[PDB]
C-alpha cells in the first residue's frame, strides 16, 4: 500500500496485582498519532501527533468513547480465553489485536486487514476478501462459527472499506506536511581498524522517513550477503529511523567494497565508498 | 478513527452496555 | 510462547563530546510484554527515562523505545540493561557512539 491506518491493542492479565492492562495504538503508516493506556490518569485517547491536536471535541469523545469499550473487551477476554484453554486463574496472559487498511496510490481502497493472538499465537483473522475467517485451532473454531452467524464480517469489510480509509484521506490530508513527507537518508561510511589486518566499515542511513530502506554491501559488486552484520532499523526518537550494516576488510582492500542506499527520497539507489 | 466494538467482532459472552 | 528481546543502544544524532542529545535503547522482537529496561549512566539507573506506547510487530512480537536527554563525554561511561523471562540473568548492553 501506499498508505495506511493501523491500529494496535495488547491486553495483558496480571493475577496477583489488580486488573488487566490495556494499550491501544494508531499509526499512519511509520507515525503514531494515538494512545490509550488503561493505567493511566486521563482515562482518554491522547494526541501523540501535532496534526491529530487540531481535531475538535466530538472526535476525542468518541475516540475515548470507542476505546474505553475496546479496553473492557480486551481485558475481559483474558479471562474468556483462559476459560477455553482451561488454564489457571494464577499465570499472566496475552491478548493482542491488529487491524487496518491500506490505499492505493490514488488514496483509494487497496486492502483490508484482521488479526487477533492469545499468548503471542494466532488465534483468528480475516481472510484477504474481508467476506470470510482463518481460525488456527478448535476454540477459534467456535468464535469463527459465532462471527460467521452474526455476520461479524459484513460490518468489518464496511469499517475497513469505509470509514477506515475516509479517515486515512483526511488525516493524509491534515497531516501532510508530516505524513506526505520524504526525508532522504543521510549517510556516510566510518572505518575502524579491529587490527593492523582488518577494519570494519559501518554504511551509516540516518534521519530517513518512512522506515523501508535497504543496505547492501558489495565486494568488486558482489553482494557480501554471509558477511554483513544488518542491524534491525530503529527509531532515532524525532520521528525518523536509523540503519547500518558493517563488513570487516582486509586493510588495504577497503577500495573492493561499496555500500548501496535505496530508499524511496533517494531518486537513484546511492554507491559509498570509504574515502581516506 | 476507531471502528466500535461490534464492527471489530466479540469474542466473548455479552456484557452490559 | 517466549521470545528474546533485541536489544539496540544508540544516540539520536551522532556523539559530539559535550554537545547535548539524547541516549536510546531499542527492545524488540520479545514476548511476553513485561519487560526491564534501564538507561544507566557509569552504571547507575537514570531517572525520569521515557518510554514509547507499547506495541507490536506482524509476529505479534512487541517492541519498545526508552530515551533520555544526555551530554556524552570522553569518559562517562552509557549502557542499557535489559531483564526479561526469557533471560536467566539482567544484560547489559554498553553504548558504543560507532554503533
Ligand atoms: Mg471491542
Amino acid at each position: 500500500g501506499s498508505h495506511s491506518m493501523r491500529y494496535f491493542f495488547t491486553s495483558v492479565s496480571r493475577p496477583g496485582r489488580g486488573e488487566p492492562r490495556f494499550i491501544a495504538v494508531g499509526y499512519v503508516d511509520d507515525t503514531q498519532f494515538v494512545r490509550f493506556d488503561s493505567d493511566a490518569a486521563s482515562q482518554r485517547m491522547e494526541p501523540r501527533a501535532p496534526w491529530i491536536e487540531q481535531e475538535g471535541p466530538e472526535y476525542w469523545d468518541g475516540e475515548t468513547r470507542k476505546v474505553k469499550a475496546h479496553s473492557q473487551t480486551h481485558r475481559v477476554d483474558l479471562g474468556t480465553l483462559r476459560g477455553y484453554y482451561n488454564q489457571s486463574e494464577a499465570g499472566s496472559h496475552t491478548v493482542q489485536r491488529m487491524y487496518g487498511c491500506d490505499v492505493g496510490s490514488d488514496w483509494r481502497f487497496l486492502r483490508g486487514y484482521h488479526q487477533y493472538a492469545y499468548d503471542g499465537k494466532d488465534y483468528i483473522a480475516l481472510k484477504e476478501d474481508l467476506r470470510s475467517w482463518t481460525a488456527a485451532d478448535m476454540a477459534a473454531q467456535t468464535t469463527k462459527h459465532k462471527w460467521e452467524a452474526a455476520h461479524v464480517a459484513e460490518q468489518l469489510r464496511a469499517y475497513l472499506e469505509g470509514t477506515c480509509v475516509e479517515w486515512l484521506r483526511r488525516y493524509l490530508e491534515n497531516g501532510k506536511e508530516t505524513l506526505q513527507r520524504t526525508d532522504a537518508p543521510k549517510t556516510h561510511m566510518t572505518h575502524h581498524a579491529v587490527s593492523d589486518h582488518e577494519a570494519t566499515l559501518r554504511c551509516w542511513a540516518l534521519s530517513f522517513y518512512p522506515a523501508e530502506i535497504t543496505l547492501t554491501w558489495q565486494r568488486d559488486g558482489e553482494d557480501q550477503t554471509q558477511d554483513t552484520e544488518l542491524v534491525e532499523t530503529r527509531p532515532a526518537g524525532d520521528g525518523t529511523f536509523q540503519k547500518w550494516a558493517a563488513v570487516v576488510v582486509p586493510s588495504g582492500q577497503e577500495q573492493r567494497y561499496t555500500c548501496h542506499v535505496q530508499h524511496e527520497g533517494l531518486p537513484k539507489p546511492l554507491t559509498l565508498r570509504w574515502e581516506p | 478513527f476507531l471502528p466500535t466494538p461490534e464492527e471489530l467482532g466479540l469474542l466473548g459472552p455479552p456484557r452490559p452496555q | 510462547i517466549q521470545r528474546t528481546p533485541k536489544i539496540q543502544v544508540y544516540s539520536r544524532h551522532p556523539a559530539e563530546n559535550g554537545k547535548s542529545n539524547f541516549l536510546n535503547c531499542y527492545v524488540s522482537g520479545f514476548h511476553p510484554s513485561d519487560i526491564e529496561v534501564d538507561l544507566l549512566k557509569n552504571g547507575e539507573r537514570i531517572e525520569k527515562v521515557e518510554h514509547s506506547d507499547l506495541s507490536f510487530s506482524k509476529d505479534w512480537s512487541f517492541y519498545l523505545l526508552y530515551y533520555t536527554e544526555f551530554t556524552p563525554t570522553e569518559k562517562d561511561e552509557y549502557a542499557c540493561r535489559v531483564n526479561h523471562v526469557t533471560l536467566s540473568q539482567p544484560k547489559i548492553v554498553k553504548w558504543d557512539r560507532d554503533m
